[PDB]
């Protein structure tokens, strides 16, 4: 059941259609929710190439900052909007003030591996990441370029561990988005299991980083909380979500939606 | 017996399946 979850999250999918920008047919995929718009687009540059970071993509006219992975990018600018997402393709007049330069795919593979690496120093002190062969990593990255959930997770199953004498990882890797993505994310030191060994729920973790998202009331959701296109219970416990609901590179990526 | 929380996950993943599928299995995979 629980391997069930990681194949569902890890095999989403975002249908886009690909514009080209005025100064060429409209192109359409299904791009992977948990993979970054960089990666994934080799299809779309060939196709709008044959009629004229240097590419580059925008949403309703903010620059999509590639290095944030496409269902969070979706989830937070444009869940309220019908399918296809549509996504302006673009080739001149890079934003240099707005997006990360990404000249290749070894840049997406050191922000990739980066972001494992703050997340497994979060969970234990990088003492699993640091112990794996450097193929290991290669085969992550590799497990994600290529779309293959069974060699990527015979490494990140070693990321999803922790010690027999404790009840989760050390700190939960996440970050939490609201309304536009040029706002800092929220994003703190939260352990899973409370003072009394209790696991910790999405509630507690929303309470305690952003409280805004909470009905002061009754204690309820008052905004839309999103984790990959889907609204988890307040009470699924956070251990549980970041060993499952993570993306690729084992964070927990959050939109808070008004 | 399973918690609610867990019920959720599951009927919400069958759900986005239809979402985000259900009228775009023409399209062409971004990765193949």
């Amino acid at each position: 059941d629980d391997k069930d979850v990681l194949r569902d999250v890890w095999f989403g999918r975002i249908p886009t259609c690909f514009t080209l920008y005025q100064d060429a047919e409209p192109y359409y995929l299904l791009l992977p929710r948990v993979s970054y718009l960089t990666l994934v687009t080799d299809k779309v540059k060939k196709h709008f190439q044959k009629v004229m970071s240097e590419i580059w993509f925008e949403y309703e006219g903010t620059p999509l900052k590639w290095h944030y992975p496409i269902g969070l990018l979706f989830d937070l600018l444009a869940s309220s909007s019908a399918l296809p997402w549509n996504i302006t393709v673009h080739f001149k007049s890079f934003p240099e003030k707005d997006l990360l330069h990404c000249p290749s795919k070894d840049a997406i593979e050191a922000h990739f591996m980066s972001c494992m690496k703050e997340a497994d120093a979060l969970k234990h002190k990088s003492q699993v990441i640091n112990e794996m062969q450097k193929k290991d990593h290669k085969q992550l990255w590799m497990g994600l370029q290529n779309d293959r959930f069974d060699q990527f997770w015979a490494i990140n199953r070693k990321l999803m561990e922790y010690p027999a004498e404790e009840n989760g990882f050390r700190y939960i890797p996440f970050r939490i988005y609201q309304t536009t993505t040029e706002r800092p994310f929220i994003q703190k030191l939260f352990r899973p299991v409370a003072a009394d060994g209790q696991l910790h729920t999405l509630g507690d973790l929303l309470k305690e980083v952003c409280p805004s998202a909470i009905d002061p009331e009754d204690g309820e959701k008052k905004n839309q909380v999103m984790i990959h296109g889907i609204e988890p219970m307040l009470e699924t416990p956070l251990q549980w979500l970041s060993e499952h609901l993570s993306y690729p590179d084992n964070f927990l990526h959050i939109s808070i939606i008004p | 017996q399973t918690a609610a929380w867990r019920k959720q996950i599951f009927q919400q993943l069958t759900e986005r399946t239809k979402r985000e599928l259900e009228n775009f299995r023409h399209y062409e995979q971004a990765v193949e």
